[PDB]
């Protein structure tokens, strides 16, 4: 099951998906 | 946070548009 | 063989995987 | 940029710490 | 078809729900 | 660079993400 | 650990792996 | 379901067999 | 459309998918 | 949650990634 | 090798069963 | 073993390097 060093990766994605043509900050502290 | 409120059941499409750039 | 718009995202799993503890700013824009 | 220079061929591992936070 | 569209140069959001049931 | 055959692994991760509460048909044929 | 929403990417992957040159029907509700 | 079964531990190869298309 | 050094991260999946309760050896050196 | 079924799939994506230009036996036994 | 005969178009089931252990 | 211990809650990097070839 690993943890949100694994998990983040994914979230990642999708994140940026939404955004598409915009970015993001991604911080896998909190 | 981003991760922690994320990595647990998902957030919402308007909540990671405030870590959008 | 896509584009960008999914090859970011593994360089991403990468990305956080070198700050480990620290985050990073990911915009697939450029 | 950072997606352009990372998704041709991957980039140095001190390239992307320019990144890191 | 459906993956030949979208694994090209990806595909729009509107396309997509035409698969969605 | 691989083929559709492994391409398509990620854009049904994008596709059931658009639907969300729904699903979706996946042909990795055409 | 996220949930189904994210797991079932994964599980997509495979069952398309499966068929190969076949394809399937994906409903992430149940 | 098709999800629910597979998500927890794992399916059959003939169980995702049903889902093929 | 990166390179070997990201594509073989997705062969690997499916590698010790066939194997299942067996293991592989993978050398991303050819 | 799945299980190291398909935990592992990641976990060979930054083992290989240490390696860079070696290579890893992979062994999803134990 | 392993990796360009499979990063190319893929691989048989058979080919790579001789990777397994 | 290899997956247990690091499916768990990650290993550490000289740990991964007992698995290289």
């Amino acid at each position: 099951f690993v943890n949100q060093h694994l998990c983040g990766s994914h979230l990642v994605e999708a994140l940026y998906l939404v955004c598409g043509e915009r970015g993001f900050f991604y911080t896998p502290k909190t | 946070g981003i991760v922690e409120q994320c990595c647990t059941s998902i957030c919402s499409l308007y909540q990671l548009e405030n870590y959008c750039n």
